[PDB]
Order: structure tokens, then C-alpha cells, then sequence
């Protein structure tokens, strides 16, 4: 029947107000609400619930179908965590040559919630102009979306895969959100044939399942700190280069830079071609051998939130960093966008925070929270038009511009 | 009777009200008791014992010159511990979402709540005592068994309850429109006078039927039709003149209806403020408490008099054709749009001011004045409209592309109606060759405020001046202004001020700040300025140099 839950001590349900969605969007939910309530998956609720989750629609990559998507993010975090389950991160999905996405979701909907809980649940479908109250709904059974959701099915899922385990040893299957994460180092064709053969066993076991989102962590390309190589220096391009190594200081205790401003003594034109003393030329290559070594030891800690920082490079280029405690990053990146002749900034962001999320699940087993460069207002109307994910992580916007961008080519 | 409870709670962890009844004359008391025997017989409250602990203040209270008792039941306390519930209203709507019907009628359902029953486990909670005269008798015990006037889920219950209600009714005549805002039902159709007339019957017959009575022997007046305070006329709507009342002292009463309507005026008329009326009234007591208007808060009552002394017209909105939405520029930080479909037929006609700030910019603006139009339309048409803005596309293409935050405007196109907005200053991207160099740097003393600000040439130029009263943030604007000002066209100036960097970065065409001003007037006057940021203290010269002369 239902394996109770409560939400943390002390805290009361979530009270999120529902955004503005399109005409468009409201008819899908409404299709998709009234075919739930005759499968019994939801119910309608009385005004006795004061409770309330926001909710849209999105596509994914190719279909034509619109999904639900609740945005749990309050209910998340005040749902108790689970523990009396938890389920564990495989550190060797990362190391896998290929890793494809299913959404499982659907699944989840075939188990009934702790009759208790489900006034938490709640949800309503806005209606246009607000002529009309909004369609207020709760969920009967695991929503999509809802962390306790992977971690009450976990045992079915578990008996569900057992077969297919047992004949793939070292295939990793890690279950986050909605999402099941399938890793093998086989070859593409086989891998695909693996994958359709644990397509047809969740069809036989028990609707976008049919999809499939593939990744190769095992090639996901880093990004070191990097000096110019140059024939002649300018008093500008010293001074940038000092600038640099000063910001790497933080990172490295070794960086030294003595060397290089007794370069920059007296008053010189900006462009004036300076020549390199061989102290300075020392003290460069020095720098620049400890730049390819490593950071110090740097290592996750499971107890801390991952903070994910971007920086817009220009011509559709974007930069990230994913740490714990600043100048300790755990992980740097950069993107080459879809177009660097794309006219829209707002959705290569939305794209660039979806790719990150999903290395951070893949390494770490979990969301960053994102320092985002745009106006709050800006992300807020539009976001949601470019999303298409099933999970979404916590954000914040930074208003001030970093020093740090033209650092982190 | 017929229609179905709602369950109710008191929040956990808390009791039923148990608040003392203040005294009464003989002749309120005397009416208290007449006007309860006829609730009574009507089956609105019922008698109870000794037993209930439970008790709410009543008050009664005659009209004006238009003499008659009338009960006053306070649930100020009981509301208190209360459940919360979902608030079906807040959201209204807008007059120009409507779509034209051929035949319309407004049915009233104001009383509604006093038939809607009470769950019959909370009832006990709401009981009251009418005192005895002489203190000679117990008092007079009396519970609720319906929605009570003035309780907190009476709002929601009977709307909840009202749309059950309707469903059937809805879903047997899809064609028909209806809408419920407060005590005022929509209802519209594309039916001849002589069938819409037919199905209003129907309509009135069904709720009826559960309890519901719509006043009758009633039929407002002709053409137009008033709805929620709009007149709705064949093809087009109108909202009359406000009238805010004209008073001596503002108790909190009148201050939260005043500030209610001006929330409901607000997206209909242009202008309206209600934030600084609405930095007070925290202190609740209605009916009998009396605030002071601060003089802002009379400036602004007095601004939005004026506003709401005008009529607002418009017309309805047509799904078949495209939505634009036209901006222009009134200075300020204001900013004035038009909603339409056909040219010179508003929809909706608004304004947008600038979000307060220190620094800003035009472009900001229009863009946070897009957001805004946006989320405003897919409220009340579902779509978001095509923009006609007073920028180039030129102008914006280099903005966002430059820009270090991402942003972006949805379909638009150029309107050439200035004031236009543009781009004011452009700083470089590389340094300038033939362009003199200026190392700048300021400092001063936080325990005497006394600083310096000043720079140092690559051709041997340079100044210190003495400042008094700044701070170090201060003083090293006042580097750059004076590097700036002494320059030629093009400019190369290099800063350690991290601070500088960011202001000027965030590009800026206009601050709250003076100095800033000064800077950006004189970077608008420029041909090339390239700002190069150096770490302090690093023994780059040009930086060591002036931050010497600048210290001490």
C-alpha cells in the first residue's frame, strides 16, 4: 500500500505560487490532468488544502508530445530525507565510455502515495485572464519529479533489473530523479542493442521510454590554466599576464610574479613592446610548470552543495567552474555552443545549465546550486521556454560582473 | 442543506476562541435577540447549551440615518486559529481578455455564502452569547450553521462550492461563458436575446435548486452591462471614473479598502501607486483606528486621484489576430506601451517605471519593461505579444553581444519614434596605439576622511589633488574622472580599483551617484577609451607610482 513519509520537523507544506503559462501549454496540461484523474493517478482537491506546487509543460529532444513537470523544488527540500531509502552513487559511471539516459517516470505511477502525504502534493492548472478558479489536483500515487518518488520504487526497480544485472556484470545503472543512467564500455552498436534489450524489459515488467539521451563522460574535456606564448610582450599584455598569474596565486602558492612587474618599472605606453629579462623568462616558466599540475588534493565532500559558477565568453562560448569551497573547483569547463551565429543568449544559458547539471549527476550523484549571470526578471520569463529535462536544479543571479572571465578562457 | 461540507480544522496545536462579550444596552440587546430569532428560524444558527467553552464578541450596529439593527458577529480571533486555505482570487481579470458574445448578463451571487453550510464539526467554534439585560438570566447561546459573514474560509467555501455547483450546468451548455469575481457571475453567449434569455432561466432554475438565490424581480438597467466595475458594451469596455474618498483622518479601515481598489484600478489605469499608502498598516483594528497619512503617502493619494479622474476605454481581444505591443520612452525612467491588434483600437494602454537602483541604463529598462508586457499578456491573452520598440536592431545587436550578462528580447521590430534609445559610450577592447596612458589611483584616510586623487603619463603628465570628506571607493572615481577630463579623444587609462571596474562594466548611462554622472558624461564625450584593470600593490609601476603620491 505506502511506505510512510513525513516532511522535516517543523516544517509545513509547500506554499509556491503557480506562474503565468501560454494558452498552449495550459491545453496540454489540461489533456494530460483529465487523462491522469480517469487513470486515478490524481484527484481533484477542495479549497481545505492550502498547500500548492508550481507546474508547466515542456518537449523533450524530438517528440511531439508534451510532459508534465512539477517543479518539487520546495517540497524537495522539505520532504524528511530518506532514511529508516537512500540510494546510493556508483563512482564508476563516470569512468564508462558510454552512458544513455531513460526516462523512468512513468513507472513510478504504478505505486500508491502515504495517503497522509498527498495534501503536500497539491497543484493547479491557472486558467487565462483568471476567469475561472484553477483545477486544483494531488497526486494518488509517486509524482514524477518528488525525491521520495526513486527512493520508495527503489526496490522494484531493483527486482525489475536484476535480470538484466546478472547477465551484464559491469554495466552501471544509476537511478536520479526521473532519469536512469545505463554505462557500459561496450561498443555503440551493442551498447544500443543492451539498451533497447533493458527498453523491452521495463515494457515486459510492467511514454517517452522510448527515447534515449547519450553521453561519454569518458571524454568530457577539462580546462587547465593556460599562459600566452609570445614572441614579443607589450606593457599591456605584461600587465594582463600579471593580473592572471596574481588570480592563479589563490589556486597555486607557488605562482611568483616578482619577476615579471619589475618589467612593467616606470610609466610605459600601454603598447609599448617590452623585452623579457631572463629572470622574468625564468619566473614564466616556472609558473607555467606548476599550472599543469593538478590543484592541490582537491576532493567532493558528499556533506557540502556544489556550487556551479558560468561565465558568458562571447560568440556562443561559455565557461564553468564546479566547487565546494572557492578555489578548490572540482571541475572546469567550456561550451561551444550550438551556434556561435545564434541570436538567442537566454537559451544557450538554459542549455549550458541543463549539460552541467547533468555532469554534476553523472560525477557526483547530484545538482549544483548555479551563480547565474543574467537579471533575474530576464531568467524568470523565459527559462521554462527552453527547458527540457525532467529534474531542475536551485539557482541565484549575480548581478556584479566577475573580474574572472577573461581568466577563465 | 443539500450541498456538501467542507472539512475544517483549527490550526494544530491550537484551541477554539474563548473571548469575553462586552455589555450591551437593553435596546441593542433587544434587537440582537429579534434579529436572531428570525436567523434561527432560517436555519442559519442554531441554539446550543452550557457545554460549548466556546466564544466570539457580537456587536450590533444601526445604519446611517437609514435606521435598522443589523448583527455584528467578530471572528477576528477565530480567524486567528484557523486553517489556511487556498485563495481562489487574486488574480483579476482584466476587461480586454474578455472575447466579444452576442448576449450578456450579470448575475449577482453576493449571499451565496450565508447557504453554504457549515462543516458540522467546527460549528461548535463559532458561537456567540447575546448578554443578558440586568444580568438576570444566562445569556442567550448561538452557533453557526453556515458560512458566517466575516469568518476566513467563508471566501473560499462558497466560491469552491459555487463552481461545483456550475460544473453540470457547464458542461451541458459548452458554448456559454461563465465567470465568477466576489459576488458578480458572467455570463455570456453567442445566443439571440430570446434564447440567451431561455438559458439564463435554466441557469437560475439549477441553482436554485441547491440553495442558491440570485436576486430576482431584478434586471439591472439596459446596455452596458456592469461586471466586476466594468461596463461591457457590444464591441467595447469602459471603466468610469474612480472617486477616492476626500477625508480629514485615515483610520486603517478605510486606508485597506482605499489601497484594495487602487490594487484592482492599478491594471487598468496607468501610473497607480499603492507602495508607500502600503508601507503601514500592520497594527490591524478596522472600523476604529486612526493613521496618519505620511506626506508621501499624500503625494501620492494625490497623484492617483488625479489619474482615476479620467475614463478608461478599450476593446475586446480577437484570437485571430496578432497581439502587438508598442513602447516608447517618456524620460525619467518612465516608460508608456499600447496594447493592441488593429491600429488605434487599444486593448490595454500602461506604464512602466524604472526599478529603483543607483546605476542604470536605457537598454536595461526597455528590456525589463519587455519582461513585464510579457508576463502581463500571457496572464490575459495566453500569448505573448510582437514588440514594436524605439531602438535599432543595430543598436541592440551590439548590445547583447557585448553585454557580459546574457539577455534577450523576444520578436520584435524597430519603430522610429524618438526619443530613441541607443548606446552611448563604447569602451575598446584593446589599447589604443597613440593614445596616452594614464596610471591612476586614489586613497584616503578612513579616521580623518582626508584623500588624494590623481595620475601619472606615459608623457610625463601628471596630478594630485587633495579631496576632503571621500573615502577610498570615492577617491578612486575621482582618479578616473580626473584622468578623463585632462586626456585627449582617445585614452588608455589603467586602475587597480576593482570597484571602478565593476561600475563602469555594468555600463551605466545615468546614476543616483554624482561622480559617476560626471564620469559617464565625460566617457560620452570620448572617441576610444580603453580601461585596463591592474592588481594593487604588485609592483607594476604607473600603479606604484601614483599610489605612492596618492597615500601618506
Amino acid at each position: 500500500e505506502t511506505v510512510p513519509v513525513k516532511l522535516k520537523p517543523g516544517m509545513d507544506g509547500p506554499k509556491v505560487k503557480q506562474w503565468p503559462l501560454t494558452e498552449e501549454k495550459i491545453k496540454a496540461l489540461v489533456e494530460i490532468c483529465t487523462e491522469m484523474e480517469k487513470e486515478g493517478k490524481i484527484s481533484k482537491i477542495g479549497p481545505e488544502n492550502p498547500y500548492n506546487t508550481p507546474v508547466f509543460a515542456i518537449k523533450k529532444k524530438d517528440s511531439t508530445k508534451w510532459r508534465k513537470l512539477v517543479d518539487f523544488r520546495e517540497l524537495n527540500k522539505r520532504t524528511q530525507d530518506f532514511w529508516e531509502l537512500g540510494i546510493p552513487h556508483p563512482a564508476g559511471l563516470k569512468k564508462k565510455k558510454s552512458v544513455t539516459v531513460l526516462d523512468v517516470g512513468d513507472a513510478y505511477f504504478s505505486v500508491p502515495l502515504d495517503e497522509d502525504f498527498r495534501k503536500y502534493t497539491a497543484f493547479t492548472i491557472p486558467s487565462i485572464n483568471n476567469e475561472t478558479p484553477g483545477i486544483r489536483y494531488q497526486y494518488n500515487v509517486l509524482p514524477q519529479g518528488w525525491k521520495g518518488s526513486p527512493a520508495i520504487f527503489q526496490s522494484s526497480m531493483t527486482k525489475i533489473l536484476e535480470p538484466f544485472k546478472k547477465q551484464n556484470p559491469d554495466i552501471v545503472i544509476y537511478q536520479y530523479m526521473d532519469d536512469l543512467y545505463v554505462g557500459s564500455d561496450l561498443e555503440i552498436g551493442q551498447h544500443r542493442t543492451k539498451i533497447e534489450e533493458l527498453r523491452q524489459h521495463l515494457l515486459r515488467w510492467g511514454p517517452f521510454l522510448w527515447m534515449g539521451y547519450e553521453l561519454h563522460p569518458d571524454k568530457w574535456t577539462v580546462q587547465p590554466i593556460v599562459l600566452p606564448e609570445k614572441d614579443s610582450w607589450t606593457v599591456n599584455d605584461i600587465q594582463k599576464l600579471v593580473g592572471k598569474l596574481n588570480w592563479a596565486s589563490q589556486i597555486y602558492p607557488g605562482i611568483k610574479v616578482r619577476q615579471l612587474s619589475k618589467l612593467l618599472r616606470g610609466t610605459k605606453a600601454l603598447t609599448e613592446v617590452i623585452p623579457l629579462t631572463e629572470e622574468a623568462e625564468l619566473e614564466l616558466a616556472e609558473n607555467r610548470e606548476i599550472l599543469k599540475e593538478p590543484v592541490h588534493g582537491v576532493y567532493y565532500d558528499p556533506s557540502k552543495d556544489l556550487i556551479a559558477e558560468i561565465q558568458k565568453q562571447g560568440q556562443g562560448q561559455w565557461t564553468y567552474q564546479i566547487y565546494q569551497e572557492p578555489f578548490k573547483n572540482l571541475k572546469t569547463g567550456k561550451y561551444a555552443r550550438m551556434r556561435g551565429a545564434h541570436t538567442n543568449d537566454v537559451k544557450q544559458l538554459t542549455e549550458a545549465v541543463q549539460k552541467i547539471t547533468t555532469e554534476s549527476i553523472v560525477i557526483w550523484g547530484k545538482t549544483p546550486k548555479f551563480k547565474l549571470p543574467i537579471q533575474k526578471e530576464t531568467w524568470e520569463t523565459w527559462w521554462t521556454e527552453y527547458w527540457q529535462a525532467t529534474w531542475i536544479p536551485e539557482w541565484e543571479f549575480v548581478n556584479t560582473p566577475p573580474l574572472v572571465k577573461l581568466w577563465y578562457q | 442543506s443539500p450541498i456538501e461540507t467542507v472539512p475544517v480544522k483549527l490550526k494544530p496545536g491550537m484551541d477554539g476562541p474563548k473571548v469575553k462579550q462586552w455589555p450591551l444596552t437593553e435596546e441593542k440587546i433587544k434587537a440582537l435577540v429579534e434579529i436572531c430569532t428570525e436567523m434561527e428560524k432560517e436555519g442559519k444558527i442554531s441554539k446550543i447549551g452550557p457545554e460549548n467553552p466556546y466564544n466570539t464578541p457580537v456587536f450590533a450596529i444601526k445604519k446611517k440615518d437609514s435606521t435598522k439593527w443589523r448583527k455584528l458577529v467578530d471572528f477576528r480571533e477565530l480567524n486567528k486559529r484557523t486553517q489556511d486555505f487556498w485563495e481562489v482570487q487574486l488574480g483579476i481579470p482584466h476587461p480586454a481578455g474578455l472575447k466579444k458574445k452576442k448576449s450578456v448578463t450579470v448575475l449577482d451571487v453576493g449571499d451565496a455564502y450565508f447557504s453554504v453550510p457549515l462543516d458540522e464539526d467546527f460549528r461548535k467554534y463559532t458561537a456567540f452569547t447575546i448578554p443578558s439585560i440586568n444580568n438576570e438570566t444566562p445569556g442567550i447561546r448561538y452557533q453557526y450553521n453556515v458560512l458566517p459573514q466575516g469568518w476566513k474560509g467563508s471566501p473560499a467555501i462558497s466560491q469552491s462550492s459555487m463552481t461545483k455547483i456550475l460544473e453540470p450546468f457547464k458542461k451541458q451548455n459548452p458554448d456559454i461563458v461563465i465567470y465568477q469575481y466576489m459576488d458578480d457571475l458572467y455570463v455570456g453567449s453567442d445566443l439571440e436575446i430570446g434564447q440567451h434569455r431561455t438559458k439564463i432561466e435554466e441557469l437560475r432554475q439549477h441553482l436554485l435548486r441547491w440553495g442558491l438565490t440570485t436576486p430576482d424581480k431584478k434586471h439591472q438597467k439596459e446596455p452596458p452591462f456592469l461586471w466586476m466595475g466594468y461596463e461591457l458594451h457590444p464591441d467595447k469596455w469602459t471603466v468610469q471614473p474612480i472617486v477616492l474618498p476626500e477625508k480629514d483622518s485615515w483610520t486603517v479601515n478605510d486606508i485597506q479598502k482605499l489601497v484594495g481598489k487602487l490594487n484592482w484600478a492599478s491594471q487598468i489605469y496607468p501610473g497607480i501607486k499603492v507602495r508607500q499608502l502600503s508601507k503601514l498598516l500592520r497594527g490591524t483594528k478596522a472600523l476604529t483606528e486612526v493613521i496618519p497619512l505620511t506626506e508621501e503617502a499624500e503625494l501620492e493619494l494625490a497623484e492617483n486621484r488625479e489619474i482615476l479622474k479620467e475614463p478608461v476605454h478599450g476593446v475586446y481581444y480577437d484570437p485571430s489576430k496578432d497581439l502587438i505591443a508598442e513602447i516608447q520612452k517618456q524620460g525619467q525612467g518612465q516608460w508608456t506601451y499600447q496594447i493592441y491588434q488593429e491600429p488605434f483600437k487599444n486593448l490595454k494602454t500602461g506604464k512602466y517605471a524604472r526599478m529603483r537602483g543607483a546605476h542604470t541604463n536605457d537598454v536595461k529598462q526597455l528590456t525589463e519593461a519587455v519582461q513585464k508586457i510579457t508576463t502581463e499578456s500571457i496572464v490575459i491573452w495566453g500569448k505573448t505579444p510582437k514588440f514594436k520598440l524605439p531602438i535599432q536592431k543595430e543598436t541592440w545587436e551590439t548590445w547583447w553581444t557585448e553585454y557580459w550578462q546574457a539577455t534577450w528580447i523576444p520578436e520584435w521590430e524597430f519603430v522610429n519614434t524618438p526619443p530613441l534609445v541607443k548606446l552611448w559610450y563604447q569602451l575598446e577592447k584593446e589599447p589604443i596605439v597613440g593614445a596616452e596612458t594614464f596610471y591612476v589611483d586614489g586613497a584616503a584616510n578612513r579616521e580623518t576622511k582626508l584623500g588624494k586623487a590623481g595620475y601619472v603619463t606615459n608623457k610625463g603628465r601628471q596630478k594630485v589633488v587633495p579631496l576632503t570628506n571621500t573615502t577610498n571607493q570615492k577617491t578612486e572615481l575621482q582618479a578616473i574622472y580626473l584622468a578623463l577630463q585632462d586626456s585627449g579623444l582617445e585614452v588608455n587609462i589603467v586602475t587597480d580599483s576593482q570597484y571602478a571596474l565593476g561600475i563602469i562594466q555594468a555600463q551605466p548611462d545615468k546614476s543616483e551617484s554624482e561622480l559617476v554622472n560626471q564620469i559617464i558624461e565625460q566617457l560620452i564625450k570620448k572617441e576610444k577609451v580603453y580601461l585596463a584593470w591592474v592588481p594593487a600593490h604588485k609592483g607594476i609601476g604607473g600603479n606604484e607610482q601614483v599610489d605612492k603620491l596618492v597615500s601618506a
